[PDB]
DNA sequence: GTGTAATCTACTGACATCAGAGTTCTTAGA
DNA sequence: TCTAAGAACTCTGATGTCAGTAGATTACACT
């Protein structure tokens, strides 16, 4: 959808943007409605979300009775829902906000934190706005260095900060936001470093068996002078799996009324696989992991399978 | 007692003991409430607290001085409302003071 | 730990005066048969301390007296037929008042013990140099009461 | 050992105070 | 008699300041008390420890619904029904005029506490209340009725209900189908729908492993339900169909547990209700008595039991699906009059093994007889002379009577029973059989 | 230490007048210090970590509370859970009218002794039933010689604290600005583990600081299936994690208690409680309804069961930094599983990153969850900080979008700015340069909460607002960049706006 | 049978997470 | 001349997960 706003670097400077979401994490338009097993009619189920005081069974009234807490400590504390909105950190405005700049050094790969990504764009018909913001990006696309800006959507909802980061295509300047986390987003763990490696040897046949299998099972292979390689497996262009095996059986319960349900068809995963030469090439460097490092056990758990036929 | 039962009270505050203010208005059966609805007749506080702000900030309720329901307990009778009896009243109550009081 | 300790020190008590402090921290912490084992090296080693009845009383004892289960409550009544000689009357007041409890107690072998320290008060306690003092002569009386 | 680990809250790393934009 | 004294410090626990340290006197003051009082005889002291136990200004059911709303107190409410559990084993029907009141103490603890460990001796103890006032004047003012309604509604929310807790809500669902059927006499239909609705699910589904538990709680509650309320194909054919396909899951060792409850509660369920089946039984016929059997092997001493208990109830029935059909199951008592036989014939194997097939072969006669009465003669005559044979050892002492001719006496009564001529000539060593019996 | 093991704490504060009533100023107190310290911990380890223990015991007062060795020592607050209710008890002792407030009670300045005093927070320690994974005692005296005049009193004192390390109880210090000197090589030298003001440790326990601290812990364990044979199993685990609000609890009015919220389904016609059962699921497309049990809406959605199958290895720079899915989690080995399989990992993780190169998988975290694809980066430590360990060796499972993720955005085209355009913003940009760290910001909402939570819990006079660190700080934004807007208003677009 | 191991399978606190439902805003709009 | 369809965000509720606790079940074993 398009969101209409003014990025602003300093107190008087703000340039009109009109960001757009570019990945979000997909779901399906819609939900399995609920429906009676015998009528087949989608209303002859009411949800009653009652209430029961455990004072041997004292109703409620939830628009007299029923007030919300936190909890703190081994004790809880009423609010009101009603006296949180009176104390409650309210956003000044719907803003768009630059804080600073710093290296690519300072943001690490990790730790980006999202549930979306967005693409920050000059508003349309503002040519003013198109020779402004194309300065500003080009101004990053040499410096390595980054934005950090503080957003927010629209009213009431949640302040927002992180990191604006700029990339080159022909026809078009990339500057991307993603938030990054707050300090209590963040953890920290002392995971017992690996290089102390005097009780989990890596010894010299180990590590020159290793060498040649990340050689050797590369999907990426070097038929090109441009400098990229074939690509021979875009994940990206693949459609959800997800959504196929929904139509799918959505498709065959519609044809074939009241049979049961196919298995995956083959062709998912013939695409879902990465097979074809690749798996060639690996069988002997592999052969020689089975040799080389050990494979203790693990257990197993079963299924229906636990008393199904034959 | 027998005149504080049917009439609902808040003691949203004390500190005098708080938990005996209740205790006191128990003997005169006095409708205890932790926490005042729009049902209440009137919230009691012995001091401020953020609770009271927020009703302060929602004029919906009235708010009463602690000394008054002391002075009706040793009246033995239930005394109604001179004006320093509250430290904050309702639009309801306002709207019809109004009329009745002096403004 | 505790498990492993109680069969070292069974047969052989001069180790545990190492470990008396962990015992005594543990005490309270463990339940059931664990709990027996942990005053077995008390009882292997009581004669030793010095403050015991406070480290003792420390740890709930009198309560832990009461815990009908007779393997516990027979060395329990041990570790008081052993501290016995080094106790003043004031504590021993309000450590007898839970034994003299045990008369009705079902199990012979339990009762019997608590007669062998109802028979020592007696005995130690009859007419001292002076007969002033409501602790000592208290006990008396109600040692020889029981014993009766 | 001592140098990061935090007084009010032990084993966990030392919490730094807050930051933000300043040149 | 310390009861007294004991209960009246009980009382004090539940008063005193420190109540997270007054709990830990609390439980094992209850865990002295009840020794006390399962350890007495006397009819006397015993009849004024059940009044003071169920005191009611004092004692334990006032302790438990006092104390009710404590977080601290589990303990205690575990081993004080624990202990009731026991108490009222002890005592039988003498209970009575305190009956009602361990009730309500129970529905009580079971709604008002969260913890699963006192949901479960909650329930236990309304199993072995119920069980016990079955034939009871008091079974009215249980309110039976209305206690169906009450653990039928948690059935709505059941998916939050722990396992091991929902065993129990079907252990005694089924069985208030047992004890009072007059007032279940419409339920029982949603109760069939619910039971059957439920174990499909944790049968057949394809994306979790069975949760064996409330798996067993079913197939319980399931073999009280049957008792009254019977389902079998004379009249409605399919649900008594699917109850029957679902003890075949049951019972098939499809793959081997760990844990038996599972084929255990449905060798129960089978044999008490194979009356139920009648049809089923000739359909799936060979697996039944392949399987059936294949359990007479088994180490387990109860799930054995479980074992030989079902075969002879499932050989019975069968015997009389032939005792009035005709010519077509020729086919099927040559399958048995064959193969069981064939392991008489043979086997090395338990005396278990072997007189749960002699006595198979004295039922099949009334079979038999229809095609030909001169089979009839020739399988007494031959039992017989095994007869005259198995007595006749010569004082083998330890090992020869030890299960053996109390099946041979079983057998012949039944070949006796359908024979309609006698051979005079035998009648002195038949009785003689019967006297080595004596 | 294991997972489940509390912080356990006990605060024990010296009552005597000498340093209870004393100061050289006017402008502290070091009993009022010592007690603004308790709730200040105490306060943050409320919000912070509900699960840890706190008590607090005052020795040397005049009138007792003690299970036993009973002289001149009150236990204010046994160990328990943190909450309210104990902030309110040390509450009433703060301050001018509160040092006569507990003059009324407990009475000051009497004999002591720290053998007794060590004895009796061991007792409390034992007595509490819990897993503990740190023990700890705080002094809050300065009394330097802790009148060890009698040698022989205080040799008690030395071997009871070697007793207290002994059984692996620790004990920790502050010194608090005793009158003309305090030197712990006089007397404490062998109590802990070369003179003072007073501590600069004790301003930490002033820092009044706030988040959820929740411990190592897995997210789920896995086998990286390289092919249809050979397994390792990795740890999962989620170094950085969206913090939320905590979930209220719905209160019935009258009386504060909790409320159990019960829903049932009820049939519109009729009483049917409606089991699990009698119900399915069900879509509606091209004017047909299509009906599915309760088993089979979660039996589509199955694909394989839980762990990693690889998929062959890329360049590091194909894997473009624009197309990004959902927060990164760390893999990390487990001998819990696959015994000796950390021999394989550490080779893999040591030769990656010669091959410049990332391994591509298929990852399903649960039975009954859709694959992802996931590059397995790898990863190097920064180490060089005295061994504060800023980033853990191992791989990064970093996410990578399918077809239907990445949504369509409409047409535009231009290449606008000149050489002047980028080269005065190539200025602005370096005037405003600076360095973030992932921890310089908080959240704005969610520190303002626990404010208003606590007014609210303790019955403050007010809600503390301490103002955000997000909002630009004006200006400076105006003097460190100054008045250079203008070579945009001038330089690049009419004066219209 | 009777009694003592060893050990599987449960339940709970706690933490992440998908889905599902409540809520404010754009375009197409009589 | 305006009335729903399409977004968007937060919040609530269930399901599954991990670690740790402890009970009851099931083997093991007696000359």
């Amino acid at each position: 959808i398009h969101w209409p706003c003014r990025l602003t670097i300093g107190s008087n400077l703000s340039i009109r943007i009109a960001a757009y979401k570019s990945i979000l994490q997909e779901r399906v338009k819609k939900t399995w409605t609920v429906v009676d097993a015998k009528t087949l009619k989608k209303e002859d189920i009411q949800k009653e979300t009652v209430y029961c005081l455990n004072d041997d069974d004292e109703t409620e009234v939830l628009k007299e009775d029923i007030i919300q807490g936190f909890r703190y400590g081994s004790d809880i504390v009423p609010f009101s829902k009603v006296d949180e909105e009176q104390m409650k950190y309210k956003s000044e405005g719907k803003c768009f906000s630059v804080l600073g700049f710093c290296k690519s050094s300072q943001v690490q790969r990790r730790f980006f934190m999202g549930n979306q990504v967005l693409k920050v764009f000059a508003a349309r018909d503002d040519e003013a706005a198109a020779v402004a913001l194309s300065s500003l990006i080009h101004a990053l696309d040499d410096l390595d260095m980054v934005a950090i800006v503080r957003y927010a959507y629209d009213k009431r909802a949640n302040p927002q900060v992180g990191v604006a980061f700029p990339h080159i295509k022909h026809n078009y300047e990339c500057l991307v936001y993603v938030q990054l986390p707050f300090m209590e987003d963040l953890r920290q763990y002392m995971f017992s470093s690996l290089k102390n490696s005097k009780k989990y040897a890596p010894t010299e046949a180990q590590l020159n068996a290793v060498d040649a299998l990340i050689d050797s099972m590369s999907l990426a292979k070097k038929d090109e002078k441009t400098d990229t390689l074939e690509d021979l497996f875009p994940t990206t262009k693949i459609p959800n799996p997800r959504f196929q095996r929904l139509f799918q059986c959505l498709l065959h319960r519609a044809l074939h009324p009241r049979e049961p349900l196919p298995p995956i068809q083959q062709h998912i995963w013939n695409m879902l696989n990465p097979p074809a030469e690749v798996t060639t090439k690996s069988q002997i460097p592999l052969s020689k992991i089975k040799t080389l490092f050990p494979l203790i056990e693990a257990k197993k758990k079963d299924q229906v399978t636990a008393q199904e036929i034959f | 007692s027998n005149i504080f039962e049917d009439v609902e009270f808040c003691v949203m505050s004390g500190t005098q003991p708080k938990p005996d203010l209740e205790n006191r208005i128990a003997e005169f059966g006095g409708y205890i409430v932790q926490n005042p609805g729009p049902d209440t007749y009137c919230v009691i506080a012995g001091s401020e607290n953020i609770r009271v702000k927020n009703i302060i900030l929602s004029n919906k309720h009235d708010v009463v001085k602690p000394a008054w329901l002391l002075e009706c307990f040793k009246t033995k009778s239930f005394v109604p409302w001179q004006p320093r009896f509250m430290i904050h009243m309702c639009p309801s109550t306002k709207e019809h003071f109004a009329r009745e009081y002096d403004c | 730990f505790i498990v492993c300790l109680n069969k070292v020190t069974k047969s052989f008590p001069p180790l545990a005066d190492r470990f008396m402090n962990a015992v005594f921290f543990l005490l309270p912490k463990f339940h059931g048969v664990l709990k027996t084992l942990c005053l077995e090296v008390v009882l292997c080693r009581v004669e030793g301390m010095t403050e015991l009845y406070f480290q003792l009383k420390s740890k709930d004892f009198v309560q832990v007296m009461r815990h009908r289960d007779d393997e516990r409550q027979k060395v329990c009544l041990d570790i008081i037929y052993k501290m016995m000689p080094k106790l003043k009357p004031v504590e021993l007041r309000e450590l007898l008042n839970p034994v003299v409890e045990f008369v009705s107690h079902p199990s012979t072998t339990c009762r019997e013990q608590m007669y062998n320290i109802l028979m020592w008060i007696h005995d130690n306690y009859r007419d001292p140099e002076s007969e002033t003092d409501n602790d000592s002569q208290e006990i008396f009386k109600l040692a020889k009461d029981v014993l009766i | 050992r001592c140098p990061g680990e935090s007084l009010i809250n032990p084993g966990f790393k030392s919490k730094k105070p807050a930051g933000g934009v300043d040149f | 008699a310390g009861v007294r004294c004991s209960l009246l410090r009980l009382q004090e626990t539940l008063s005193a300041a420190d109540r997270c340290g007054a709990a830990l006197a609390g439980h094992q003051l209850i865990r002295g008390l009840g020794q006390e009082c399962v350890l007495s005889s006397s009819p006397a002291v015993l009849a004024l420890q059940t009044s003071l136990v169920f005191s009611r200004d004092f004692g334990l059911l006032v302790f438990v619904r006092k104390s009710l709303n404590s977080i601290e107190f589990r303990e205690c409410r575990e081993e004080i029904l624990k202990f009731l559990c026991i108490f009222l084993e002890k005592m039988g029907q003498k209970i009575a005029p305190y009956s009602v009141e361990i009730k309500n103490t129970c529905t009580s603890v079971y709604t008002k506490d969260r913890a699963a460990k006192c949901k479960i001796p909650a329930l236990d103890l309304l199993i072995k209340l119920l069980q016990t006032f079955r034939s009871s004047r008091l079974m009215d003012e249980f309110k039976i009725g209305e206690l169906f309604s009450k653990f039928y509604g948690e059935l709505a929310l059941k998916k939050k209900i722990p396992d091991t807790v929902l065993e129990k809500v079907y252990e005694l669902l089924g069985l208030l189908g047992e004890v009072h059927p007059s007032e279940m006499i419409n339920n029982a239909e949603n109760l069939f729908r619910a039971f059957l609705g439920e174990l499909k699910t944790q049968m057949t589904s394809a994306v979790r492993e069975p949760k064996l538990p409330v798996l067993a709680g079913c197939l319980k509650g399931l073999s009280s339900l049957l008792c009254n309320f019977t389902k079998s194909m004379e009249e409605d054919p399919q649900t008594s169909r699917e109850i029957f396909n679902f003890v075949l899951k049951a019972i098939r060792p499809q793959i081997d547990l760990k844990r038996y409850a599972v084929p255990s509660a449905g060798l129960r369920l089978f044999a008490l209700h194979a009356s139920q089946f009648s049809t089923c039984l000739l359909d799936n016929y060979v697996s039944l008595f392949e399987v059936l059997l294949k359990w007479c092997a088994h180490t387990n001493v109860e799930l054995k039991k479980a074992a030989l208990s079902a075969l002879e109830s499932f050989l019975k029935q069968v015997s009389n699906m032939v005792a009035k059909n005709a010519e077509m199951h020729k086919n099927k008592l040559q399958y048995f009059m064959e193969q069981f036989y064939g392991i008489i014939r043979n086997v090395d194997s338990n005396n278990k093994e072997l007189s749960i097939a002699i006595r198979g072969y004295g039922l099949f006669a009334g079979p038999c007889k229809v095609i030909n009465a001169k089979d009839v003669d020739f399988m007494y005559v031959e039992l017989i002379q095994r007869c005259k044979q198995m007595f006749l050892t010569q004082t083998d002492t330890g090992d020869d009577r030890v299960y053996q001719m109390p099946s041979f006496l079983q057998s012949v009564a039944s070949v006796l029973l359908y024979l309609d001529t006698v051979p005079e000539v035998y009648t002195p060593v038949l009785e003689h059989l019967v006297v080595m019996q004596i | 230490y294991k997972y489940s093991g509390r912080d356990s704490l006990i605060f024990l504060v010296d009552a005597s007048k000498a340093m209870f009533e004393s100061q050289s100023e006017d402008e502290l107190t070091p009993f009022d210090m010592s007690i603004q310290c308790i709730q200040s911990v105490y306060i943050s380890k409320i919000i912070s970590s509900d699960r840890d223990l706190l008590a607090v015991v005052f020795y040397g007062t005049e009138k007792d509370k003690n299970s036993v060795n009973f002289k001149n020592i009150y236990v204010l607050q046994e160990l328990d859970n943190p909450g309210a209710k104990r902030i309110l008890e040390l509450d009433q002792f703060k301050g001018q009218q509160g040092q006569k407030r507990f003059q009324d009670m407990m009475g000051h300045g009497s004999d002591y002794s720290l053998s007794e005093v060590l004895w009796v927070c061991a007792n409390l320690f034992s007595d509490v039933q819990f897993k503990m994974s740190h023990k700890r005692i705080m002094l809050f005296t300065n009394e330097d010689n802790p009148h060890g005049n009698d040698s022989a009193k205080a040799s008690r004192a030395r071997t009871k604290a070697g007793d207290l390390r002994d059984t692996g109880i620790f004990l920790d210090l502050m010194h608090l600005k005793k009158p003309g000197g305090f030197d712990i090589s006089l007397f404490y030298r062998d109590i802990i583990s070369v003179h003072f003001e007073e501590s600069s440790k004790l301003e930490d326990l002033l820092r009044k600081v706030r988040a959820k601290e929740t411990r190592k812990r897995a997210l789920s364990r896995l086998k990286l299936k390289l092919n249809k044979d050979i397994v390792i199993s990795v740890g999962i685990y989620n170094l950085v994690q969206k913090a939320l609000k905590p979930p209220p609890i719905k209160l019935y009015r009258e009386t504060n208690e909790p409320v159990k919220t019960k829903t049932r389904t009820f049939n519109t016609s009729t009483g049917g409680l409606l089991l699990p059962s009698d119900t399915k699921r069900s879509q509606i497309y091209g004017s047909r309804q299509i009906i599915l049990e309760k088993e089979e809406t979660e039996e589509l959605k199955r694909f394989d069961d839980p762990g990693l199958m690889l998929m062959g290895f890329k360049p590091l720079v194909l894997l473009k930094k624009h197309h990004y899915l959902r927060p990164s989690l760390f893999v990390y080995p487990e001998e819990s599983l696959v015994i000796g399989s950390s021999t394989l990992f550490s080779a893999l993780l040591i030769k990656c990153l010669e091959k410049e190169v990332a391994a591509l998988c298929r990852y399903t975290p649960r039975r009954n969850i859709p694959p992802y694809f996931v590059a397995l980066v790898p990863q190097e430590e920064e180490l060089d900080d005295q061994k504060i360990q800023v980033t853990p060796p191992g791989f990064q499972l970093v996410f990578l979008p399918f077809a239907d993720d990445k949504r369509k955005m409409p047409f535009t085209e231009k290449i606008m700015a000149t050489p002047e355009q980028v080269g005065k913003m190539k200025a602005i940009v370096e005037k405003l340069r600076f360095t973030y760290r992932s921890d310089s910001f908080e959240n704005p909402v969610l520190q303002q909460h626990f404010r208003n939570l606590e007014a609210l819990a303790l019955d403050l006079m007010e809600p503390e607002q301490a103002v955000d660190l997000t909002l630009p700080k004006v200006e400076a934004m105006n003097k460190r960049l100054g008045s250079l807007v203008d070579e945009f208003k001038e330089l690049v677009y009419p004066p219209d706006y």
